[PDB]
């Protein structure tokens, strides 16, 4: 999933 | 060189632009490069790590001392826990089981603590316990996507280091990677008020492009693509949007490395990559600029190099  | 600081989140900001010389043409505007892995902790992310945690100390949410907790498993678990290492606070954070060795050593170097949530839920089984933990315990949550203080540091710290830059310029378009937003939200409100006949371009993984209106799916372009829209993220502050593919951004990185000598991350080739197509678009004698938000040395695990 989303890397932030 | 800055004369002597008591706290390394001093040197946080003040980040220098090059300007491109091979990856973009004659032919094409001028495309100038912020590099935001020079503050001191690697990334962009030190700038909203400092604001959050300067905002609650400032309103009495926290006390040094304090812990607090976020659920991320990129640059800004990693800016929270440099930030907390230095103003003397203790850092949670929540990711999914799926994230590196070496990424969980270096945020256990500045002496933050992990708790690992069930890989096939993402993030968000991460969010559920972030979330859980802070009821639990009266932990603080920044909140990266919430916090208006997020983009309120680049509204009064990298649009306005961008204007002091560009001075006798005129920038004709700015360009950002969307992660949370507040990098395009507050340096891009501060742009269109000196510039008002600048362009403003969202940038976001063609293989999950939610500000297009597409659905949200798995893709590469670490720091980009939430899947959502952010609470951060000012949805009219962009004239247009520039879907990158995954190859396509690490392409770009590749020659930009090369053929520069930048060293940058995925979502660095992918906001030049933008960047030159814009500029192929408005000419010669045109000005372009955008930021670089990580450094490629973080990626060498990745299949970008």
């Amino acid at each position: 999933d989303y890397i932030i | 060189a800055q004369k002597p600081v008591d706290n390394i989140t001093q040197i946080i900001g003040g980040t220098p632009v090059v300007k491109l010389r091979n990856v973009v043409d004659d032919n094409a505007a001028d495309v100038y490069v912020k590099l935001e892995y020079q503050n001191p902790g690697g990334s962009v992310k030190d700038r909203i790590a400092l604001a959050m945690i300067e905002k609650a100390e400032r309103e009495g949410k926290i006390k040094p001392g304090d812990t607090i907790v976020e659920p991320t498993s990129g640059n800004t678990g990693i800016g929270l826990a440099f930030v907390c290492a230095a103003k003397g606070y203790k850092a949670v954070f929540t990711m999914p089981e799926t994230m590196s060795q070496e990424r969980r050593n270096l945020l256990k170097a500045y002496g933050a603590e992990l708790v690992l949530t069930p890989g096939s839920e993402a993030m968000k089984g991460a969010i559920k316990k972030a979330k859980e933990l802070k009821e639990e315990h009266g932990y603080f949550e920044p909140q990266q996507f919430e916090n208006p203080a997020n983009p309120e540091v680049h509204e009064l710290t990298t649009g306005p280091e961008l204007l002091q830059q560009f001075e006798g310029k005129t920038i004709d378009a700015f360009l950002a990677g969307v992660g949370t937003g507040g990098t395009l939200s507050g340096v891009g409100k501060v742009l269109k008020k000196e510039y008002p006949n600048i362009e403003i371009v969202a940038i976001e993984p063609e293989a999950s492009p939610v500000l297009s209106g597409g659905e949200p799916g798995p893709h590469k372009l670490q720091g980009l693509g939430a899947g959502f829209i952010p609470g951060t993220l000012n949805t009219e502050i962009y004239d247009s949007i520039i879907k990158v593919g995954n190859d396509t951004a690490m392409e770009m990185s590749r020659r930009v490395a090369k053929e520069e000598g930048i060293l940058a991350g995925i979502s660095s080739g992918a906001a030049i990559y933008a960047a030159i197509q814009k500029a192929k678009e408005l000419g010669k004698g045109k000005t372009v600029v955008t930021v670089l938000p990580s450094n490629g040395e973080r990626y060498l695990s990745t299949p970008l190099y």
